[PDB]
């Protein structure tokens, strides 16, 4: 869709999209690996 | 006569002064008034540290001490200088330390006091007896020796020093001695890699 | 045992800090039917206490006279995971992010109105610049060693 | 010289001279030429020493286990009492190292500045390419031709990844190499990543 | 040693210092500082006719120019490094490193 690509393009739109999808990440993150303190990996 | 074959020579470092294998990375000579001050410098470093290697290798070997051991009796109040067995009988050290100032502060201060650079590093002349300066073509000869033994000599001095702060309470010659007998599991290794 | 501190397996307040948790968790777990959803939640939020209580003691945390587990950030390997190992793990996710925004920055400064590619965003160009940033630290050092991290003004 | 992705077109920076040219450089870590025959050289050392590395860790495996001699299996390797001490030998690998080393790297930064010997000055390098020194480096005069350039590229490529799939197989499987191999080779459906984890 | 021996040794061989040896390096530093200058002139140049370097007090004879400042100067750094002498001799202090 043009223009619509555009106004998605734009930084709040954007910044909304890219910061939902990242806090989510986190947020399974934190569900998959609760309570974490230490990077025991190595 | 390069440092490191490949790196490009400084433009002020040529190859005629005595020793000048063009080593300046950090750019330390770069003014010439700075670099005469560092030759002269280099070369009073030098003279002291090769003069101090006879002085730490030999007591310990046949002296009886291992140069750290000849300034123990000073840090304990009461006791002095074992100069080969027998006591000194110049006091311990407050006289010794008048001494040392009173003649080295003369003897350096007088050497400060001199205006030609060549005779602030190569004063000569009484400082020259045998005639080892009438032919400067070995005498340069000569400079390149005093130079090279000389660094040689403040890189064992490092090395005695370094050797002295990670095992604190020896001597160079037992660290060698150490070396011949086990020369693979008494080296540097263990202390640059510590286990713990 | 550095700074003072027992080890959190080991350390009587730490327990005690678990068991008093939990105890928590199951007065206010008395009041629900043991098959019923908020009891099964808090049944899972029990578990999940506990076990974070045992993975602190498994990953060597120090714990304090307050019981509490205490970041040992100086540098010991021992807790090189309390600070180290996480802050690489930051100082490359973030290094991406500035290494990807800063090249952004590059490949939109020539354009004719550069600003209206700030606030609209090229998402063809910044995923193509997103990933460069991956391996960042090369990039960021060659560009240190060439002088093109610096701008010459 | 080739393409690694049909769809995507070899960068400017990417000629085809090179060997090993397939246009590998989505990321554009090369595009400063600099940066490109440094990491030329980055390439072709971390793959000679990531071959030398598998054929020494893997070639012990496949003769321990068919016991034609017994030698460890690269992580207990360490721990065996040898000759020398744990740390006396990063002493000597350290000593000869820094020496050839820095040698490269002088070789590295001009070509044809480091080739004769410091002790013997007569028994000098040919003037060969960088990363290719020739010589006494080259005892039995196999020609450097492109294509074994390119033969070398690849099989040092593919050393690289064979010893981060050791150091992967051995983080998180916990056995060796050829052992793994084994036990792919007896159930291949159920011996791989998608089980362990 | 005692005491009157100590102070007379160390002031003797500081204002000998001072006479012959740290002479001409102090002189010569003294010529190259010069005088406190503010703003180019000096401070009695520039006025406050209290800064006036006192030549009634500097002018003394000697051959090679010693003065009583340098006698007050050589000689405090002489009863000072005495009774650094004394106090650190008279003090029974153990530095027990070994
Ligand atoms: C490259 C390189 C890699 C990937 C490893 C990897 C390892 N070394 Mg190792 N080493 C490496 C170079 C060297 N090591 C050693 C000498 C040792 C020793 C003496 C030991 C290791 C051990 C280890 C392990 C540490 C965990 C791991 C398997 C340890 C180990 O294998 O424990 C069982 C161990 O004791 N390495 C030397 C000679 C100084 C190296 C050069
Ligand atoms: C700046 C100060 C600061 C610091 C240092 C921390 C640190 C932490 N907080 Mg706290 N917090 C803070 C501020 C801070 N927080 C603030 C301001 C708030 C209020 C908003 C909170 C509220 C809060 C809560 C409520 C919780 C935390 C939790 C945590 C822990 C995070 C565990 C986690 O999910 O990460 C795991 C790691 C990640 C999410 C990063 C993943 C990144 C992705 C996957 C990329 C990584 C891979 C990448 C590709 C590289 C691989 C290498 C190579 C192969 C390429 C950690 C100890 C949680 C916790 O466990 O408590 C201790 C928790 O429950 N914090
Ligand atoms: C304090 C001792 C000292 C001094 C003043 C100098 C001074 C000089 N050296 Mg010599 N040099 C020394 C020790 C010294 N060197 C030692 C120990 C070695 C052997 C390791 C050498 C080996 C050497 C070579 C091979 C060459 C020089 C050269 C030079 C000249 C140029 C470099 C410069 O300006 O550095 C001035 C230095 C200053 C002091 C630096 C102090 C640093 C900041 C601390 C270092 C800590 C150290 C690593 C601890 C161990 C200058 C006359 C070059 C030259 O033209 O020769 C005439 C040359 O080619 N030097
Ligand atoms: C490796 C050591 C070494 C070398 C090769 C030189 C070489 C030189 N010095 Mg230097 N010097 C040194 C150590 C050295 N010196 C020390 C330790 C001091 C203190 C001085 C103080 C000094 C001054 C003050 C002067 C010289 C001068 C000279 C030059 C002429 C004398 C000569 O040929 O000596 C050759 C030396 C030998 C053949 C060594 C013989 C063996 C020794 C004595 C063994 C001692 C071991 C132990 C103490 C017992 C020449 C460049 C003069 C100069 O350059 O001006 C023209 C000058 O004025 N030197
Ligand atoms: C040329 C001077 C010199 C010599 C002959 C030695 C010799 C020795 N050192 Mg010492 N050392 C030196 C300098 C020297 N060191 C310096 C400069 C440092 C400062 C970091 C140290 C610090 C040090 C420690 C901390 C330890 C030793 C130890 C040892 C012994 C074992 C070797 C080892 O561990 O590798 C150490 C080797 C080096 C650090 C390399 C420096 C010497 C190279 C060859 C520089 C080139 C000099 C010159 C061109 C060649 C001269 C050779 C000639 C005499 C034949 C051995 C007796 C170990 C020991 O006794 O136990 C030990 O624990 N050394
Ligand atoms: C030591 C690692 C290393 C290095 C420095 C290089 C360097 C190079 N490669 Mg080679 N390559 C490697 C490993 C490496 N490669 C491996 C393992 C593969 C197989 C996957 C390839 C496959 C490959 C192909 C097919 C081609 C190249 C090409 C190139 C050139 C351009 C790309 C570039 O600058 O990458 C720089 C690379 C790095 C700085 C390495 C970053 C590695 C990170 C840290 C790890 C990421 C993975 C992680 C473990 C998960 C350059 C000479 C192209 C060429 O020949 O142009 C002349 C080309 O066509 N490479
Ligand atoms: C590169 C490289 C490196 C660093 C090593 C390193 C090692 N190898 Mg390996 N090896 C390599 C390549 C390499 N190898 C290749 C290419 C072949 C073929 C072998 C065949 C081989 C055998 C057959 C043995 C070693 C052994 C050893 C160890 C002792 C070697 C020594 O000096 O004694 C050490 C872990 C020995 C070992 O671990 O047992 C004592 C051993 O028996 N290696
Ligand atoms: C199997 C991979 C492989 C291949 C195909 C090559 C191919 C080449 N190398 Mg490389 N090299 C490799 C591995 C490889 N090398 C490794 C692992 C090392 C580290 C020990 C080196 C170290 C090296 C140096 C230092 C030099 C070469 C040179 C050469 C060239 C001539 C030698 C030749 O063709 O013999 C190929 C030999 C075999 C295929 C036998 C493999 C035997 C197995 C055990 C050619 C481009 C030389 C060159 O380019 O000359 C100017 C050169 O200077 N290479
Ligand atoms: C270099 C090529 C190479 C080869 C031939 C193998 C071969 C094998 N691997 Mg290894 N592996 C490799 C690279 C390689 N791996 C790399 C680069 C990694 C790190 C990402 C791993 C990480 C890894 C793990 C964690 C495990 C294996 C396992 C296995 C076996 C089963 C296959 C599997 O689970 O797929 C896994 C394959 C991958 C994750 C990527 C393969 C990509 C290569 C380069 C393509 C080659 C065509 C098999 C013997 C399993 C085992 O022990 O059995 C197992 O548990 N591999
Ligand atoms: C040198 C090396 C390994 C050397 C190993 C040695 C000496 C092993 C020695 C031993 O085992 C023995 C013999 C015996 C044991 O007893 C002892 C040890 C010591 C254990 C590995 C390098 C290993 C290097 C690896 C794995 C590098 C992988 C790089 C990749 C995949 C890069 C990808 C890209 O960079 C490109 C190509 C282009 C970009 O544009 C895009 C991206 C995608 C970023």
């Amino acid at each position: 869709m043009r223009d619509l690509k555009t106004y998605l393009s734009v930084a709040p739109v954007l910044s909304t999209l890219w910061f939902g999808s990242l806090a989510g990440l986190l947020i399974e993150i934190n569900r998959l690996f609760p309570d974490a303190l230490t990077f025991p990996f190595f | 006569a390069h440092w490191m074959p490949g790196e490009p020579r400084p433009a002020y470092l040529d190859g005629s002064a005595p020793g000048d294998f063009g080593f300046d990375p950090l750019g330390l000579g770069e003014v010439p008034a700075n670099l005469e001050r560092y030759k002269e410098s280099e070369l009073i470093h030098c003279r002291w540290a090769m003069l101090a290697v006879p002085g730490i290798l030999v007591p310990e070997a046949l002296g009886y001490g291992n140069w750290v051991k000849a300034q123990e009796w000073a840090a304990l109040p009461g006791g002095q200088a074992t100069y080969l067995g027998n006591p000194v009988p110049w006091g311990t050290l407050p006289t010794i330390l008048a001494i040392e100032f009173l003649a080295i502060a003369f003897v350096e201060h007088q050497r400060s006091m001199e205006k030609d650079p060549e005779k602030k590093k190569y004063p000569g002349g009484a400082f020259d007896p045998l005639g080892y300066s009438k032919d400067p073509k070995k005498l340069e000869e000569l400079k390149v020796k005093e130079i090279k033994n000389g660094r040689l000599a403040l890189l064992a001095f490092v090395g005695f020093c370094v050797q002295q702060s990670a095992y604190p309470g020896t001597g160079p010659l037992e660290n060698l001695a150490t070396h011949l007998a086990d020369p693979w599991h008494n080296n540097i290794g263990d202390i640059v890699i510590p286990f713990n | 045992d550095i700074s003072g501190l027992t080890p959190c397996k080991d350390s009587k307040q730490f327990a005690k800090r678990e068991k008093q948790q939990i105890k928590k968790l199951e007065s206010s777990l008395k009041l629900y039917a043991p098959e019923s959803a908020p009891a099964l939640a808090l049944n899972a939020q029990i578990e999940k206490t506990k076990r974070r209580f045992d993975n602190y003691g498994k990953y060597g945390l120090l714990c304090g006279s307050d019981g509490l587990p205490h970041l040992i950030v100086n540098g010991d390997q021992r807790h090189w995971g309390e600070f180290i190992t996480p802050g690489i793990l930051f100082l490359y996710i973030a290094g991406w992010i500035g290494w990807v925004g800063r090249s952004y920055l590059i490949a939109i400064s020539g354009e004719k109105k550069p600003a209206m590619k700030e606030i609209i965003i090229d998402v063809p160009l910044a995923s193509r610049i997103i990933f460069r940033g991956f391996i960042w630290p090369v990039a960021a050092y060659r560009e240190f060693l060439n002088g093109d991290l610096i701008a010459k003004d | 010289k080739g393409e690694w992705l049909p769809g995507l077109a070899s960068p400017d920076y990417l000629t085809g001279s090179l060997a090993g040219d397939n246009g590998f450089d989505p990321l554009g870590l090369a595009e400063d030429p600099e940066n490109l025959k440094w990491f030329v050289q980055a390439e072709l050392v971390n793959g000679r020493w990531a071959m030398l590395g598998v054929a020494g860790m893997l070639l012990p495996e496949v003769f321990t286990k068919i016991g034609i001699i017994n030698v460890p299996e690269w992580y207990d390797a360490g721990k065996e009492q040898y000759f020398a001490s744990s740390s006396t030998l990063f002493v000597i690998e350290f000593i000869l190292f820094h020496y050839v080393e820095i040698r490269r790297w002088q070789d590295i930064k001009n070509p044809g500045s480091v080739n004769q010997d410091p002790i013997f000055k007569q028994y000098s390098l040919p003037k060969g390419e960088v990363g290719y020194p020739g010589g006494i480096f080259n005892p039995l005069n196999f020609a450097p031709t492109q294509e074994a350039k390119e033969k070398e590229l690849a099989n040092g490529r593919l050393a690289m990844l064979a010893f981060l799939g050791f150091v992967v197989q051995h983080n998180v499987t916990g056995k060796g190499p050829f052992e793994n191999l084994l036990q792919h080779l007896s159930d291949p459906w159920h011996n791989t990543i998608v089980q362990t984890f | 040693l005692s005491p009157s021996i100590v102070i007379s040794l160390s002031t003797g061989l500081s204002l000998f210092l001072g006479r012959f040896v740290f002479f001409n390096f102090q002189r010569e530093n003294v010529a190259k500082q010069g005088l406190p200058e503010q703003n180019g002139k000096t401070h009695f140049e520039a006025g406050d006719d209290r800064a006036k370097e006192y030549v009634s007090l500097l002018k003394s004879n000697d051959p090679i120019g010693f003065n009583i400042v340098d006698v007050l100067a050589w000689g405090s750094i002489g009863h000072i490094v005495a009774y650094y002498i004394l106090a650190t001799s008279s003090n029974g202090y153990d530095p027990s490193f070994f």
